[PDB]
């Protein structure tokens, strides 16, 4: 029984945005912490078949060379609007000469996450992380389809996020380190994943006031995993 | 300004340019290329206002590519010269126009050899030999002296030789490098590179 | 013009377009093709032919560029408008940057255009999944595939179409390096997994490939029946 | 032969052809069937 | 409009366009006509029934000409048929602008089965109820063209359409022949108009039109009450 | 002036039964010629030309949107067209450009498809027709032609007559021209067949 | 404003496309053609839909539609968007030979077509093109021609083609009576009498019903040749001849 | 180009010469400035020939459709109100000097139009070049209420004085002359000049000619 796709609810929500919340849940799972020493993140990639070249699938892409991100479920309608965001902050480099800072990246966003109608079409389905280290210090930032964006000193997403928030709550607090946090995060990850952690299966990235952009090449990964 | 000459023969086609890159006063480039391969067996110089002359190159040569990308043949020369001529003929009667002078130089399997001329009116015509610019009035009296329709391809290069004795005998420019092509059954073939040495 | 969204998210967390037009993909031809390190090798079963008529204008193998390759699955009218404007765009990074056009950004392409196309007020999602093999700078061989939803996915060979599970289980007890160290082997190992695949009469068996410096040779149902023949001098040999 | 006739036969297909190809073989009081029979049982079942 | 633009026309699960085939019932439930080529000239004739004693018979006509020498009934609705008409006159004018001579009435029947067929196809709109009958004297040889509301056309010798036409259908092909003259040509119009009307048929229950190579003539209720002297 | 710019003329003249066109060869750049072999003259379906004079690129561009309407009419409607249809085909082609005007004067010179009628007109750059019964001229060299067809002309001509007092006027009016020179081609067309003479002109 | 509409785009839950389908089913009714290339020309063939004893005959054409000097095409489905479809194909071949006067290469114009009917399949509800076509012509580069359009925007060369649902059965024949490139223009018009023989059940043929045009190569004319009845006529004589000397086996 | 229109006791006698002068040299000796509109309405133009031939053609045009879609005659205030607005729309660069004449239901009336827009009822009117002197010779020979013999001979007089005087005028004068039922269209009214017939025959013989390259193609 197909109604108009710009209706609210018998109990007030809408019903379109609420089903893009649900259809976040069968994405992949994703961790980024805030810590004062620089932001760390973490993903799981979901390897499927051996025949499937691994160092092709992106979960971690770059919008500014301060600004990290992560996206979640469908992958290209997160690929439209990292190329946006993009192109935004570009747009604020220049007009300004100045970078423009996360929250002021994610207004921009979620100015258009919910523009979706049928004149001047449907929601976006994917969440996102949001980091990068502004004058405010280090940021973690998140992100929905409803527009609903939020600070976030260590959200976990997608389809492992209860667990992965209620441990992540039992092991965070306030004056973690970097690497300690790193590890913390990759326990979750092979915790909540279904296939053995090995070099092929996460991506870290972690951005610093001191190591400034972020960098993660393969094997460090390795000095990472075999420290476990 | 300069010219670039096209001599036809029976079954090939002697096209010819500088390598002069004209400024306010001063010689910028004395190694410039006005050679724009459209396809296998066509070829594209091109000389007029010069802002134009580049981007008639990426018309044109980027549809043929389309063409014979799709439908899986090379054009005729004919056709695509004619082409130009309606882009040309367009682009004439609008706010924006092009100003470029060059004739087009291809070859057929079964038509042969072709040779075409433009202007900066967007006239199609087909010439035994052709010509533009200053060059033109100094060099068409010794090519319509010694020509023949059936002459091989070494004598026409005696001859382009003896065009070239004259370009650098009564002119006030300098024109030190010339660069020569040919077109053949086989495709193009670059010829050696026809400068004089000055001192 | 025609204000309406066609694709709804489901109530349980779909798009009901994209993930059913891969059901057009599910049933229509199918089509493998690997990389080996120095030749590139493709081609598509089941032509399903009358095997008495013309065969040049079934061809679904094609190219956008002298680098760039073709194979799709799904309907052939949708592949039909994806090429035509896949060869505008890859022709028109031409006119700009002067390099040959890299694989990875024609496949980016085809992927933003059919994930705008899915995104757009009341178009119809492609149903079509492709293949684009082809070789840039420095000869690296790679290969990626397509979806309706739009991802570019790098893989090392191919499963679509039609009973793509048996064709990549084979795969996976085929993995073998040893597989693409003869040219020759890998060409007969395409042959051998399409010989895996459908009736394999070595009529529908339409292959192509690319030697990474030359342009796509289509090659002629002689040489591919002596390609078949000693692959059957090869299986009994395994007795 | 008859596998390549008809791209989308059924066992309903062939069970018709294989039955009236017979009732071609006992309107001419034989036993065995022709290759004849097939024609007609095929241009009887599918196009008709 | 609105930007819904979407065809309420559909196939059928077996494949038949519904909304033409009941566009063809409603053009088959209304007034009866008919309309004869006979090697001069092209005779169309209507059956025009007032429904009480009060009506006018001077303000509404059914022949109506589209040139000088072009002739147009039908057999539908006079709601759509007055607005297809006005969209044949427009376009007949354009033809005669660009290429300052008369329209040929095949050319007509091509550009106005072209609209019909287009509109048919467009977004939102049901198709005409209006099936037509164009004449004409064009080159010498005169002509008669039917169309129909689903976008067709043929070219008939002597046709009906309405009620019962199926009835006037076989009593033309017994009645007409290869040859005739106008006024027999009327004499068997008015006999297959009469098969199917009401028994008082009067100067103005009918309403014809004629055509002759020097141009087309409608015909008055003075000649047409002329007629009916020994009746169809 | 513009008109003068690549020279040009445009000759057709009525006989008896049968129409002769002429025009001249030379194509170039004001004072520089190019080639000898440049079309004017254009066919347009059977026993009926077209002839265009003036700017080179008008000639071409509405040779091909005249050709292009021309075949779209004629497949529109299977019989071939009737010249006065074509004249006020070309009246209108160009009159749509009214402000954009292109730089030609076209003479059109066919007989009639269904008697053996002969039929001339001219028309201006802006879509001005003009039919007369003995001969219309287009180009630079107007009143030359001008007065060799007032001079030689008679009602009533055999083809072999009109061909040489068309000859006789192309020759001698093209020679006292400047810049329209070097050859004349001449069609002489009847009911039964179609006749194309080059003429031995001054090449100077 | 959205309960009223129809949802002609949007694919069906059975797994293909739903009203495309039935396109399909509207073309398999009311038509019958194919064509017989097999060297120095082309033929079509056509069925007299409206054979009714009151039509006229006055167009000098039928089913035909020679939409340029050296292609035509026969129709089948909904006539009148087929004449929408002929006015645009015309036009797109013309406004090519002005864009580069040279004629019109047979598959390029095909695509064109293809690419008109599935911009209406694709995006928007509108109803789809309920016609299927042929082409017959010629080129520079392969000589003659066939082609099969769809509805969906499919296209395919043949050398022996069908539209119509009765002609099937015919495809069988041509494939039993199949040759090698054998088109004396007597054999293949004498295979494509026994075609239409057989597959209409109209017994015996009679030549009002029926329709044949060819397309040969002459070096300045490339005549199309849409010929009359008589020889029609003959060419049936010629047939039911022949098929009494074929019975003679029995 | 000079021409008149005057009014008599019952309808209009319009008037043209028909010398179609371009520049300096006399283009045509034999065209038609008198045009149709309707049955009973004609037009006559001056200045830009192409101009008035194609306006003509179009308001031609757009009074038969109105006229077929009435269903009776036209009227003249249409044709001036339609005229006087499509010229004015073009803010006068369409050169096209006219004169109206018709007969309605309220009689005659003659219309000039100014190629502005600027339009006049007047009882008689000259336009173009040489129409001083023909509108000397009305203001000379004018009274109200003429016959019509009187009335055609004074345009017949008013043109012919056009034609001895003006340089872009001279031919064959054509006449009209509409009344409420007998429309009338006379082209070689009074025919003036006469040519000499030739002194030399300069004939040419056959063969006095080199040809370089025959052609022959056959038909049906």
């Amino acid at each position: 029984y197909d109604r108009g796709v710009n209706t609210f609810s018998p109990e007030g929500r809408l019903f379109q945005v609420e089903y893009a919340i649900e259809a976040i849940k069968l994405g992949s799972t994703a961790i980024g912490i805030q810590t004062s020493e620089g932001v760390c993140l973490a993903v799981e990639k979901r390897i499927t078949s051996p025949l499937m070249e691994p160092s092709s699938i992106e979960k971690i892409v770059e919008i500014d060379a301060h600004i990290g991100c992560a996206m979640s479920g469908l992958i290209a309608d997160a690929k439209t609007l990292i190329d946006k965001a993009r192109v935004e902050t570009q747009n604020h480099w220049f007009t300004y000469n100045e970078t423009m800072t996360v929250e002021s990246v994610t207004q921009a966003v979620s100015n258009l996450a919910l523009q979706f109608g049928e004149e001047d079409s449907r929601p976006f389905g994917v969440a996102l992380l949001f980091g990068g280290v502004d004058e405010k210090g280090p940021q973690l930032f998140h992100m929905d389809p409803s527009g609903t964006f939020v600070q976030c000193d260590a959200r976990a997403i997608g389809s492992a996020s209860e667990g992965a928030q209620s441990s992540l709550q039992e092991v965070y607090h306030k004056s973690m380190t970097l690497k300690e946090a790193i590890k913390s995060s990759l326990i979750i990850l092979k915790q909540v994943m279904e296939e053995k952690l090995n070099a092929t299966n996460i991506e870290l990235a972690t951005v610093q006031p001191g190591q400034n952009f972020h960098m993660f090449t393969k094997e460090e990964l390795e000095e990472v995993i075999k420290d476990i | 300004m300069e010219y670039l000459i096209g001599i036809q023969g029976p079954d090939y086609v002697l096209v010819a340019s500088d390598r002069v890159a004209a400024s306010n006063i001063v010689q910028m480039k004395d190694d410039h290329d006005k050679m724009f391969k459209m396809s296998e067996k066509i070829l594209l110089l091109c000389v007029g206002e010069a802002g134009d002359t580049v981007q008639f190159a990426e018309y044109i040569q980027k549809n043929v590519q389309l063409y014979k990308m799709r439908n899986g043949y090379e054009l005729s020369p004919t056709a695509a010269a004619n082409f130009t001529r309606r882009n040309l003929a367009d682009c004439l009667r609008s706010r924006t126009p092009y100003h470029v002078n060059l004739l087009l130089a291809g070859y057929d399997e079964h038509e042969g050899p072709a040779l075409y001329y433009m202007d900066y009116l967007a006239a199609l015509a087909k010439a035994p030999f052709a010509a533009h610019g200053y060059g033109a009035f100094l060099t068409l009296s010794i090519l319509d002296r010694y020509y023949t329709p059936t002459i091989s391809r070494e004598r026409a290069v005696e001859l382009l030789r003896k065009c070239l004795e004259e370009l650098q005998k009564r002119f006030i420019l300098n024109l030190p490098t010339f660069s020569v092509r040919i077109i053949d059954k086989n495709g193009i073939h670059d010829l050696d590179n026809i400068s004089f040495p000055k001192q | 013009s025609y204000d309406r969204a066609i694709t709804v998210f489901s109530p349980d967390g779909h798009l009901f377009q994209v993930e059913y037009a891969q059901e057009a993909v599910k049933k229509g031809s199918t089509a493998v093709g690997v990389r080996g390190r120095d030749i590139v090798v493709l081609g598509v079963e089941k032509k399903s032919v009358a095997k008495l008529q013309d065969e040049r204008t079934v061809r679904k193998i094609c190219a956008l560029d002298d680098n760039v390759c073709m194979a799709f699955a799904g309907l052939t009218a949708d592949a039909r408008i994806v090429i035509n404007r896949a060869r505008v765009e890859c022709q028109s990074h031409r006119l700009t940057v002067e390099d040959p056009v890299t694989v990875e950004y024609i496949t980016r392409y085809i992927a933003s255009l059919k994930q705008r196309y899915t995104q757009s007020n009341g178009r119809r999602p492609f149903g079509i999944s492709a293949l684009i093999v082809g070789f840039d700078f420095d000869g690296t061989p790679r290969l990626y595939q397509t979806d309706p939803s739009g991802t570019y996915h790098a893989w090392k060979a191919n499963a679509i179409g039609r009973g793509a599970k048996s064709v990549r289980e084979f795969l996976e007890k085929n993995y073998t390096d040893e597989a693409i160290e003869t040219d020759d082997l890998t060409i007969k190992l395409v042959i051998k997994a399409l010989l895996e695949v459908v009736q394999s009469g070595g009529k529908n068996i339409e292959l192509a490939v690319m030697r990474r410096d030359q342009s796509l040779k289509i090659l002629n149902p002689e040489e591919i029946e002596k390609y078949v023949a000693e692959i059957e001098k090869e299986k009994e040999e395994n007795e | 032969d008859l596998i390549m006739a008809k791209d989308d036969l059924s066992g309903a297909d062939i069970k018709a052809i294989c039955t009236e190809a017979g009732l071609m073989a006992l309107r001419e009081r034989r036993m065995k069937v022709t290759n004849e029979d097939f024609k007609k049982s095929k241009e009887n079942v599918l196009y008709k | 409009e609105r930007g819904y633009s979407f065809s309420l026309t559909t196939f059928s699960p077996s494949g038949k366009l519904v909304q033409i085939e009941y566009a063809l019932a409603a053009v088959a439930g209304g007034a009866p006509s008919v309309g004869i080529k006979a090697a001069n000239g092209v005779v169309l004739a209507t059956e025009k029934k007032q429904k009480s004693i009060l009506y006018d018979e001077r303000s509404v006509h059914k022949v109506e000409p589209i040139t000088k020498h072009i002739g147009l009934v039908y057999s539908g609705m006079g709601p759509d048929y007055r607005v297809l008409v006005h969209r044949a006159r427009k376009l007949a004018q354009q033809y005669y602008l660009v290429y300052q001579e008369p329209i040929p009435t095949a050319q007509l029947v091509q550009r106005v089965a072209s609209v019909m067929q287009e509109y048919t196809q467009s977004g939102g709109v049901r198709p005409f109820g209006v099936s037509l009958l164009i004449c004409g004297w064009n080159e010498g040889r005169p002509y008669l063209f039917q169309s129909d509301p689903s976008g067709a056309y043929f070219a008939w010798k002597a046709t009906a359409m309405g009620k019962n036409y199926v009835n006037g259908k076989t009593f033309l092909e017994k009645r007409y022949n290869e040859d005739l003259e106008l006024e027999d040509a009327i004499h068997t119009a008015i006999l297959t108009l009469k098969e199917s009307f009401e028994g008082q048929m009067t100067e103005d229950n009918i309403e014809v039109g004629i055509c002759n190579e020097a141009g087309f003539r409608r015909l008055t209720p003075t000649e047409v009450k002329d007629y009916l002297a020994a009746i169809a | 002036s513009i008109m003068s710019y690549n020279g040009g003329a445009v000759m057709a003249m009525k006989g008896k039964n049968c129409v002769a066109i002429a025009a001249d060869r030379r194509f170039g750049i004001q004072a520089q010629m190019v080639t000898t072999d440049f079309q004017k003259i254009f066919p347009m379906g059977d026993r009926l030309y077209i002839g265009l004079a003036g700017l080179a690129t008008d000639v071409q561009t509405v040779a091909q949107r005249l050709k292009f309407r021309l075949n779209l009419y004629e497949l529109k409607e299977g019989r071939q067209i009737k010249p006065y249809t074509l004249m006020s085909m070309v009246a209108n082609l160009l009159y749509e450009k009214r402000f954009g005007p292109y730089y030609t004067e076209p003479v059109i010179a066919g007989l009639d498809p269904k008697t053996f009628k002969p039929f001339i007109c001219s028309l201006d750059l802006i879509g001005c027709p003009m039919v007369t019964d003995d001969f219309v001229v287009s180009g630079t060299c107007a009143e030359q032609m001008y007065g060799m067809c007032e001079s030689l002309w008679e009602p009533n001509m055999d083809p072999d007559h009109l061909f040489e007092t068309i000859s006789q006027a192309m020759l001698n009016a093209v020679d006292r021209d400047a810049v329209s020179g070097m050859g004349v081609i001449v069609h002489i067309i009847e009911k039964d067949k179609i006749t194309t003479r080059t003429l031995k002109a001054r090449m100077d | 404003s959205r309960r009223y509409d129809s949802r002609t785009t949007i694919f069906s839950p059975e797994g293909r496309l739903y009203q495309v389908e039935y396109a399909m089913e509207a073309i398999g009714h009311a038509g019958t053609c194919l064509g017989i290339l097999a060297n120095d020309g082309v033929l079509l063939a056509a069925e007299r839909r409206n054979i009714h004893k009151l039509l006229d005959e006055v167009f000098f054409s039928e089913k035909i539609y020679k939409l340029n000097e050296d292609m035509a095409c026969s129709v089948a489905g909904i006539t009148s968007d087929a004449n929408v479809l002929t006015n645009e194909l015309r036009l797109i071949a013309q406004r090519y030979l002005l864009q580069y006067q040279e004629p019109i290469p047979c598959e390029q114009l095909v695509t064109a077509l293809c690419d008109i009917k599935q911009a209406y399949t694709q995006f928007g509800g509108k109803r789809p093109f309920g016609v299927s076509l042929l082409y017959i012509g010629w080129d520079k580069h392969y000589g003659f021609q066939l082609y099969q359009s769809d509805p969906s925007g499919n296209y395919g060369g043949w050398k022996a083609t069908c539209i119509g649902n009765n002609s099937a059965a015919a495809v069988s024949m041509l494939k039993q009576d199949y040759k090698e490139g054998e088109m004396t223009l007597k054999s293949a018009l004498a295979l494509a009498i026994k075609v239409l023989n057989k597959t209409m059940d109209v017994s015996k043929l009679s030549a009002e019903k029926v329709e044949i045009a060819t397309l040969t190569r002459e070096n300045g004319k490339t005549v199309i040749r849409v010929l009359k009845q008589k020889e029609v006529e003959q060419l049936i004589k010629k047939h039911e001849e022949e098929e009494a000397k074929a019975e003679r086996e029995k | 180009t000079t021409i008149a229109g005057v009014v008599y006791k019952d309808g209009i006698v319009l008037g043209a010469d028909t010398r179609a002068t371009e520049g300096m040299v006399v283009a045509d000796k034999n065209c038609s400035k008198i045009h149709f509109i309707s049955p009973n309405i004609y037009c006559c133009g001056a200045g830009t020939a192409a101009d008035t031939d194609m306006t003509t053609q179009l308001i031609s045009s757009n009074l038969e459709l109105h006229s077929l879609s009435t269903g009776r005659l036209p009227r003249v205030v249409t044709a001036n109100r339609m005229l006087k607005q499509m010229l004015f729309r073009y803010q006068g660069y369409i050169g096209a000097a006219l004169v109206l004449g018709g007969v309605d239901v309220t009689g005659p009336h003659l219309y000039s139009i100014y190629p502005h827009g600027s339009t006049d009822k007047l009882p008689y009117v000259t336009m173009g070049s040489g129409s001083l002197a023909a509108m000397a010779v009305f203001e000379d020979k004018f009274r109200p209420d003429m016959e019509e013999e009187e009335a055609k001979n004074l345009v017949s007089e008013a043109i012919a004085a056009g034609i001895f005087n003006d340089l872009g005028s001279g031919s064959n004068i054509d006449l009209c002359v509409i009344s409420k039922n007998k429309l009338d269209f006379l082209r070689p009214y009074t025919v003036p000049n006469k040519k000499g017939t030739r002194l030399g025959r300069y004939r040419c013989e056959k063969g006095t000619t080199a040809v370089l390259t025959e052609k022959i193609t056959p038909l049906e």
